[PDB]
């Protein structure tokens, strides 16, 4: 128990909202970096479809797999948008 | 001569009898003899109407038959008789051979195997009375016969999915002669009609099997419709048993199209909306399916006038379907452009074309969408226009009048406006802006509940094709 | 007994129908008995036919004429299928034409418009030009005004109306109040304020008092010479955030978010 | 026909007219159900009122038009509220739907009950109407021949009695080797689906008086109920009526069986209670 | 019929089915913990990826 | 062994054998149910086998 | 099956494993199914009672089931 406690405030930090300027540059880059990683989806996905699966990944762009990595930053941002917007509704309602 | 080709209808059908037959005394595995049964029906089409019409009687003898054989002569003895060659030991196929079932084990003592054939038998009656184009008579006789045979013994899964179609071929045949001619009968065999599918129903919900159910609601559906009940098709569907788990995308497009058009003519509009924009696309898109597509691309448009939402000009011009969708054309020119006197000339013009399609009675409320849209250019043109005005531009008898359209359209939002009465004019609310306002939140949110739709729809499908193919043996 | 309904109409006594009836209803089963109630039609259930359809229909105007709309409503329901099966050969009468005159009315001055369309797809191919519209113009053409949006058209319609007497008086007295709450209500929309001189033209009164006691009742406050349309409106909006059910409706922001999250981590 | 004047009648004042509406809407109900279960309340009020003697009439209509609307819990109480005219429609295989929800409910019920007391259908604690339609549901098995679908019905119903009067129609000795089938079926599914403490104990126990009384009789059967229960008492018992069937090959076999079969503590007991009895010292 | 007891087997398909309808259940006990077990080496798959 | 002119148990266990799938209406209910179950359990299994 | 996936200690899992097989000694049918996952999981203390569950769980005469598991 000595060593799993932390602070008098880390039980109580998720009243500890951010500055809303570094939430927007949260959304900024996101939306951004996905055009980007899209366009290489789109390139993957031309050709791939004759014979061999390995060999096809190798030649297309099918390996360093943007079809993952589109997925998992989407994934990412999206969790945590939903919590900011939980954080904003509920302190703005709470304390007044 | 005559008897090689009743061989060779036999043959060929043997073939046929075979596939859906070995799997079902397996144990029923009603997915499987459902597709290969629909593949069925369009080969034995062609095998029945050609190589003479003889070959229905000659393949009874060939199958086991306690009263089998004794049904089908009658039926081709109206159509002349016909038992030459036909008669066992030159349409006796089997003579010690187990398919057919073997001539020993017939003879010898009891247990019956007559079930599944006597169902498949009747199919092919219904396809050689429709092949034909008699209905009268042999329809009235066949009829008769079949309904309490299925309700002598107590069907098996499989024996339900023959009759799912069986009850397709009683339905169509009787509505074509009732359209036919007019009788003190006509209205008796409507009777009739209604009460046997309804309560096999009741039975098919206890049995299990989902396209048996599936059917009868389209069937019964069209039926209030066309008897113009309103009020009978509006019980049907709030008391629901419709089933969403098998079925084909044959008849979600029935039953989409079914409840569209009910409820347009009950003041419903934008849940009529959602059903017929989905019944075209779940219908499939092809040139023999050309009747029911053309029906429903007619429904559609008239259904965006009831709103006051307008279909493309777009629409009628780039279709292949341009001959029949010669009357929507003008009926939607006219409530766009808000001309009531063209609105008039048009409906009695094409009055004898939409009878038909009977969006006739439909095209009597779209008066009121016709003015709504001629006052809903107005207001938005000038903002700030004295009732005076309007009566000049759109030829009102009086300031009253046009006073009072917008006062009745403004509670439903149409005009979106405000009157001022001392000063004479309308005054206009629209001026948009709501990035200030809280309206995104709620908008937004319909739109991510049909983005979880799509999320929960992928996952349940995804594995179950692929679950089944692994159990199944492979490499 | 059962003929004396019959000729009790013609005197022109029809409270006496009402009050010779109860006997007559017991009398009319033994009739119904007599037809299958057209599952077959033969001429031998031609004649009955006749028989168990007079009874009915002179009820029916009877109950109309001493007000009596229930009963009214009953017995155009029995007698519907009558007509509804079978060739022509005795399934109309000079009665019927004016008899679903009288039933669109009645859905038109309580209002369920709903029904009334309903109802017209079904009548559509029994009056179509076979009976044709030739007293069924009253019912339509007031509606073909209703759905346009001229109160003026409807206003005619109904005063005109007045002069054909078949028996439509006991309808029409009632359409001329659903018409002034109609545009009592689009009116609060347009304006908050009508002189009372424009308030009686629009509401069709012909006495400038009755205007004035009908506001008071309807919760609009005449205060120089000005109506506030908007009272009732708010009292009717107080009355909504008065009952709750109410918190989820509308929806609160944290709920919203609340509901992503758990979606997407079953 | 259609519908429309069946509704027009309830609502029509006197009351031939309406015991008339009760009659018309029964007789056709699978084409014009669906109407009737909007027009509920009238059938509701007539079933209620005892100025009526088709009171049993409206309470039937009302289980009808259930069965048809997907509603059947509701049925049943309807159903069993009318109570004659019910027996047309149990002999009627098209609507046995409701004759069959009945005992489907029992079921639920008997498992509440049964750590109450015992026996909770012979005192009474439930519906009287729902333990008669029960008992005449087991005669519909006993009309078609066996007693086995019956005896399949009642371990369900948690009925104690039944089982032992149908098991004793089967002892007369109409044939021993289906005699001791006919037993031995039921312990293997007792083993397997009842897995409460006092209802499976009592089954074993019933069985083993049951399968004594025939001198002949696989010993097999009897073996597995004494092992399963581990009782000493059992064991007592079973070289009692062995001791008075007593010979050298028989009576050993049980024995050299039994101790392969049964555990270290009924053997332990078991030597003793013999030896204070009077027994050989070669089966000891 | 022409081998009786046909009402005594009839009756052990009966038997069997209650059985085996309960071994169903024991698919619906996993069907449960497949649920808590991706949820475990999703909470582990976090724990590797730190 | 086999026919149609002689009827099945020499008709006296078909109506008497009519009041028994309402005796197992109760256990294929739920064996409709089942086969959905079947399809879930290896449903989920995919993603965890893959996870 | 909780305590084997969700304590977070190597050979507490293990020990429930193996258990499986002390309680569905009466019906050995159906126990390769539920190891079925717990074989295919890569830990060392899991899969070396998975081992050990089917061997208790699945003696007397062989499945064919078990016997591929183990495989």
């Amino acid at each position: 128990k000595m060593l799993m406690n932390l602070h008098k405030e880390q039980w109580q930090s998720g009243l500890k909202m951010y500055d809303y300027e570094e939430k927007e540059e949260s959304n900024l880059a996101a939306t951004k970096s996905m055009v980007k990683i899209a366009e290489q989806y789109s390139k993957r996905i031309e050709e791939e479809k004759e014979l061999t699966e390995e060999e096809l990944k190798t030649r297309y762009v099918g390996r360093q797999d943007p079809k993952k990595h589109l997925s998992e930053t989407a994934d990412e941002t999206l969790e945590n948008n939903i919590v900011s917007v939980l954080t904003a509704g509920v302190n703005s309602v709470a304390i007044k | 001569l005559h008897h090689s080709e009743k061989k060779y209808a036999e043959e060929d059908q043997v073939q046929e009898l075979l596939k859906v037959l070995n799997e079902i005394s397996k144990t029923t595995l009603t997915l499987d003899p459902r597709y290969i049964w629909r593949s069925l029906k369009d080969l034995s089409s062609l095998r029945n109407q050609e190589l003479l019409n003889a070959e229905t009687l000659c393949f009874t003898v060939n199958v086991l038959y306690p009263d089998s054989s004794s049904f089908k002569k009658n039926l081709l003895k109206f159509i002349t008789s016909n038992h030459k060659s036909s008669v066992p030991g030159s349409a006796e196929l089997r003579n010690s051979y187990p398919a057919s079932f073997y001539s020993v084990n017939t003879e010898k003592k009891t247990i019956e195997v007559t079930a599944e054939i006597n169902c498949f038998m009747h199919l092919l009656v219904q396809l050689f009375l429709w092949d034909s184009k008699e209905l009268e008579q042999l329809v009235e006789f066949n009829r008769k016969v079949v309904i309490p045979n299925l309700l002598c013994y107590y069907n098996l899964r499989s024996l339900n999915l023959i009759n799912a179609k069986l009850w397709f071929y009683i339905y169509l045949s009787h509505e074509t002669l009732a359209r036919s001619s007019e009788e003190i009968n006509s209205d008796n065999q409507n009777i009739i009609l209604r009460s046997t599918m309804m309560k096999f129903l009741k039975i098919a919900s206890l049995k299990h099997d989902n396209e048996t159910k599936a059917m009868l609601i389209n069937l019964i559906l069209r039926d209030f419709l066309n008897n113009g009940e309103v009020d009978s098709a509006s019980d049907f569907i709030s008391k629901l048993e419709y089933p969403h788990t098998d079925v084909s995308s044959s008849l979600e497009a029935r039953y989409f199209f079914y409840l569209s058009k009910i409820n347009a003519i009950q003041l419903d509009y934008s849940t009529a909306n959602e059903y017929i924009i989905a019944a075209i696309r779940k219908a499939p898109h092809n040139s023999k399916s050309l009747g029911f597509l053309q029906q429903s691309n007619k429904l559609h448009c008239c259904i965006q006038l009831l709103m006051g939402d307008i279909p493309e000009l777009s629409f009628f011009h780039q279709s292949n379907m341009q001959k029949s969708l010669l009357p929507y054309y003008h009926l939607t020119k006219a409530v766009k452009l808000g001309d009531l006197k063209k609105f008039t000339s048009t409906i009695t013009k094409y009055k004898q074309l939409l009878l038909k399609d009977d969006t006739y009675q439909l095209c009597v409320r779209l008066r009121s969408n016709v003015i709504k849209t001629g006052i809903r250019i107005i207001s938005l043109t000038y903002k700030k226009i004295s009732l005076r005005d309007i009566c000049l531009k759109l030829n009102l008898d009086s300031e009253q009048t046009v006073e009072y359209m917008v006062s009745r359209a403004i509670r439903d939002g149409v005009i979106e406006a405000k009157i001022n009465h001392e000063d004479g004019f309308i005054e206009t609310t629209e001026l948009l802006n709501i990035y200030d306002s809280e309206d995104p939140q709620q908008v937004f949110d319909e739109r991510i509940k049909f983005a979880n739709q799509l999320h929960d729809e992928y996952l349940v499908s995804m594995r179950y094709p692929e679950d089944k193919k692994t159990q199944q043996n492979e490499k | 007994l059962t003929k004396s309904l019959s000729i009790a109409f013609e005197n022109g006594d029809y409270a006496a129908c009402e009050k010779l009836l109860p006997p007559i209803k017991i009398e009319l089963i033994k009739n119904n008995l007599l037809i299958p109630d057209l599952s077959i039609q033969n001429d031998i259930y031609l004649n009955d036919l006749m028989i168990t359809k007079r009874i009915l229909e002179v009820g029916a105007l009877a109950s109309i004429q001493t007000f009596n709309f229930d009963s009214f409503e009953n017995y155009f329901n029995q007698l519907k299928p009558y007509y509804f099966s079978n060739n022509h050969k005795l399934s109309e009468s000079d009665k019927k034409s004016k008899l679903i005159s009288l039933y669109l009315l009645n859905l038109l001055s309580q209002n369920n418009t709903t029904k009334f369309h309903s109802e017209l797809q079904y009548l559509d191919k029994h009056i179509k030009n076979l009976e044709d519209d030739s007293l069924l113009s009253y019912p339509i053409k007031l509606d073909r005004w209703l759905m346009e949006g001229s109160y003026q058209k409807a206003w005619d319609l109904l005063q005109s109306g007045s002069q054909n007497i078949s028996e439509f008086d006991s309808f029409t007295d009632i359409l001329k109040s659903a018409i002034r709450d109609e545009i009592a209500k689009n009116t609060e929309l347009s304006y908050d304020f009508l002189p009372l001189s424009n308030i009686k033209a629009l509401l069709f009164f012909n006495n400038e008092k009755e205007t004035e006691k009908f506001a008071l009742e309807r919760n609009w406050p005449i205060v120089n010479s000005k109506v506030y349309f908007n009272n009732q409106s708010k009292e009717k909006a107080d009355y909504e955030d008065e009952m709750m059910h109410e918190e989820d409706q509308k929806t609160n922001i944290i709920e919203k978010a609340m509901d992503y999250a758990i979606s997407i981590e079953n | 026909t259609t519908a429309a004047p069946l509704l027009a009648l309830l609502r029509e004042n006197q009351d031939s007219v309406k015991t008339y509406a009760l009659e018309s809407i029964n007789n056709v109900v699978d084409q014009l159900w669906s109407e009737i279960s909007n027009e509920l309340p009238d059938i509701e009020a007539l079933y209620d009122d005892d100025t009526f003697s088709d009171r049993e009439m409206a309470a039937l209509i009302a289980s009808k038009v259930y069965y048809n609307l997907g509603e059947y819990e509701s049925a049943v109480k309807y159903a069993l509220a009318a109570k004659d005219r019910f027996d047309i429609d149990e002999k009627s295989q098209f609507v046995e739907t409701i004759v069959s929800k009945s005992i489907e409910m029992y079921v639920q019920e008997a498992s509440k009950q049964y750590t109450k007391d015992e026996q909770f259908y012979t005192k009474d604690i439930i519906d009287p109407k729902l333990t008669s339609i029960f008992e005449r549901m087991i005669e519909k098995c006993l009309k078609a021949s066996e007693l086995k679908l019956a005896l399949g019905i009642a371990l369900e119903g948690y009925r104690l009695d039944i089982i032992e009067s149908a098991l004793k129609s089967k002892l007369d000795q109409d044939s021993t080797s289906e005699n001791v089938k006919i037993i031995n079926y039921l312990l293997t599914l007792a083993i397997t689906t009842v897995t409460n403490s006092k209802f499976r104990s009592s089954i074993l126990r019933k069985s083993f008086d049951f399968l004594m009384n025939m001198p002949n009789c696989d010993y097999l059967t009897l073996n597995k109920v004494v092992v399963n229960l581990n009782d000493a008492g059992l064991a007592l018992q079973l070289f009692k009526k062995l001791k008075e069937e007593n010979d050298e090959g028989l009576s050993a076999q049980i024995a050299f069986d039994l101790v392969s079969s049964a555990s270290q503590q009924l053997l332990e007991i078991l030597v003793t209670e013999l030896t204070a009895q009077g027994y050989d010292p070669a089966l000891l | 019929n022409n081998n009786s007891a046909l009402s005594n087997v009839n009756s052990d398909i009966y038997f069997k089915l209650k059985k085996l309808e309960k071994e169903y259940e024991l698919l619906t006990l996993q069907e449960d913990y497949i649920k808590d077990e991706q949820r475990h080496l999703k909470r582990e798959l976090k724990r590797a990826q730190e | 062994m086999t026919a149609a002119v002689t009827s099945s148990n020499i008709v006296l266990e078909t109506h008497e054998s009519g009041i028994k799938p309402y005796f197992e209406q109760k256990i294929q209910e739920t064996e409709l149910k089942i086969r959905s179950k079947t399809e879930n359990v290896r449903r989920l299994e995919a993603q965890r086998n893959a996870l | 099956l909780h305590v084997a996936v969700s304590d977070s200690n190597d050979d507490v899992r293990r020990a429930a494993v193996i258990a499986l097989g002390f309680v569905l000694l009466r019906d050995y049918t159906t126990v390769p199914r539920i190891v079925q996952l717990l074989s295919k999981s890569h830990n060392a203390h899991v899969r070396c009672g998975t081992a050990f569950a089917l061997g208790i769980a699945c003696a007397g005469k062989g499945l064919q089931s078990a016997i591929d598991v183990l495989d």
